[PDB]
């Protein structure tokens, strides 16, 4: 009866929220000292 | 049909996020409108009333927020055609071909009326032996006995006289035949065999097979009656609730709040 | 009723707008008010009826849905339609035909002298003619032995050519000798033959083709 | 809606799914079903009947 | 490689955008182009670019069915 379930619970966000917190890093280092 | 369906978990993990998207733009400030300016520049974005304009990085990442947004958003749109087309929708017997009938269930019970003809076409016939220890002990002695049976939801289904259940099916919306026919035979007149009356009986048979008689009484009797078929929701309904009690919910906490930074602008 | 729920829904935050203007009183409601409630549809409490823009997003994605549920999931109706019985009341006049001195024949002779008098223009040879003259459109469609034109029903080249409605017969319902002694035993034989499923049997051999698997 | 729907939905493909098609049981002449001679399909074909 | 379509895409019509309205200097660029075009992704030839915004719902559209694909 084509096994699937009867909601969604993929990572996805967590990949992205991570994503999101990776760029707040690369972006918040770069102060202009020079 | 329902709520949200989406996982209250998920809805506060959506809602600590949004947490999450305020206290990390009200950090990322002053590095270079503290007080509630991004909440609503967040709440602008998220719900989805502008998408519009208002250093680069706190920017970006508000556009990620966006695809957040849109990524979320796709996924509700998503799941919300897919419940209401897909899978789980019921479980339908299709004739005697399915397990329902073929192994038997306590949970599923299935009765006849006695001294009938469909006891004679089941005890005549082999492979559904295992059909009469139950089909044999639970029957009915009339139509409406089945019938109400029915509408009391005490019996599943029913294997019974067609043009009747076409009739009850058309007639009051309870009512459904399902599969093929069974045992395909004809409904005729009973005759003894000295009886002289053969010939000239089937002779006006005939006559009426011709001539429309038949035709006559499948308008006058058997094809007038129909039901509809399915052509204001409980989502609907459930969103009213919900929408209706927090917005009235909301009004009475604007006087009381907004009054007491009214003292606050007195101070 | 949906409508008139947006409506009546719609007026009650309209009402609620005005009490909060009247109290900013210490820019249009009648006018930017109603725009904008539409223009979601599709400066604080701007944000309380903006909550039902959220909501007006599940209000696409219903709408979405919904459609989304009906868009996933004949002509002639019997001997009743005076397409037949007044052809040339109706341009072009139709064209229909059947096997020369067949049953039915008789039977419409019974029923309709005139109709056979329209037509004796249409007699045809053979199966094949009636299959290509649907095929090419040279007849309108025919009525016959129906359970044959269901035999031919399944056979057909994409499934096109489907016979009067969802098996409605109209004109419904083994050859021996008078005083013959072998009624009495070939119908306890057919009727047993009957009784136990093997004409059924017969069925899945020799009936269906691809119509039934629709 | 209709970009959701004809990529799900209908004329999708039409696969053989086994002896119990038409496609064999009411063979065509752009339909040509091959084996090869002399061996054991030859064998279970001409045992069988239907 | 959609990514990669779309990165390389948005760099090229931005581009082209801002030295259009520098044609039109008788808004910012790596400020407000980007931010417009992304935007629409979720004063004459503005207008222009936000042609890509109506093809831009058939890109909501496509990873709406996409997703009706693989859910």
């Amino acid at each position: 009866k084509n096994e699937v379930m009867s909601i969604d619970n993929m990572a996805g966000v967590f990949y992205m929220l991570a994503a999101a917190m990776a760029l707040s890093l690369i972006t918040f280092i770069w102060e202009h000292l020079f | 049909s329902f709520m949200q369906p989406f996982q209250s978990t998920l809805w506060l993990l959506v809602g600590l996020s949004v947490h999450v998207v305020a206290v990390m733009l009200y950090l990322l400030d002053r590095f270079s409108l503290t007080l509630s300016s991004a909440m609503w520049f967040s709440w602008r974005v998220l719900l989805n009333s502008g998408i519009g304009e208002g250093s680069f990085s706190a920017r970006i990442l508000g556009m990620v927020w966006a695809g957040f947004a849109m990524i979320i958003v796709a996924s509700y749109t998503a799941n919300l055609a897919a419940f209401l087309v897909l899978d789980r929708p019921e479980e339908r017997i299709t004739g005697i071909n399915d397990p329902r009938l073929r192994n038997p269930s306590d949970k599923f019970i299935y009765a006849t009326v006695k001294q009938s003809s469909v006891d004679i076409y089941f005890r005549r016939q082999v492979e559904l032996s295992t059909m009469y220890r139950h089909m044999e002990k639970h029957n009915y002695e009339s139509a409406a006995e089945a019938i109400q049976a029915v509408r009391d939801n005490k019996l599943h289904a029913f294997i019974w006289d067609s043009a009747v259940l076409e009739f009850e099916a058309s007639q009051k919306c309870d009512l459904v035949t399902t599969g093929e026919l069974f045992f395909r035979s004809g409904f005729g007149i009973g005759m003894r065999k000295d009886s002289p009356w053969k010939q000239n009986v089937s002779l006006s048979i005939l006559k009426s097979h011709e001539n429309g008689f038949m035709e006559d009484l499948d308008k006058t009797w058997v094809r007038y009656q129909e039901c509809d078929s399915r052509s204001t929701f409980e989502n609907m309904a459930g969103v009213f609730m919900l929408v209706a009690g927090g917005i009235v919910a909301g009004i009475f906490l604007i006087f009381i709040e907004i009054a007491y930074k009214r003292h606050k602008d007195a101070r | 009723s949906v409508w008139v729920m947006m409506f009546v829904m719609l007026l009650i935050v309209s009402a609620i707008a005005v009490f909060v203007f009247e109290y900013f009183s210490p820019s249009f409601t009648i006018g930017k008010a109603i725009w904008l409630l539409w223009g979601l549809v599709f400066t604080t409490s701007k944000i309380m009826v903006s909550v039902w823009a959220f909501f007006a997003v599940i209000f696409l994605a219903s709408y979405t849905a919904n459609l989304a549920a009906f868009m996933i999931q004949d002509q002639v109706t019997g001997l009743s339609d005076k397409k037949f019985q007044r052809p040339h009341d109706y341009s072009p006049p139709f064209r229909f035909g059947t096997v020369p001195n067949g049953s039915t024949e008789r039977n419409i002779r019974n029923n309709y002298p005139y109709m056979h008098q329209y037509m004796t223009k249409f007699n045809q040879k053979g199966v094949e003619d009636a299959l290509v003259s649907l095929k090419t459109g040279k007849l309108d469609a025919f009525i016959y032995d129906a359970a044959v034109l269901n035999y031919k029903a399944g056979r057909d080249e994409g499934c096109k050519l489907v016979t009067i409605g969802s098996g409605y017969i109209f004109a419904t319902t083994i050859a021996l000798q008078k005083g013959s002694p072998w009624k009495r035993q070939i119908d306890l034989a057919l009727l047993q033959f009957v009784g136990d499923g093997e004409m059924e049997e017969l069925e899945t051999l020799w009936l269906t083709g691809i119509c039934h698997n629709e």
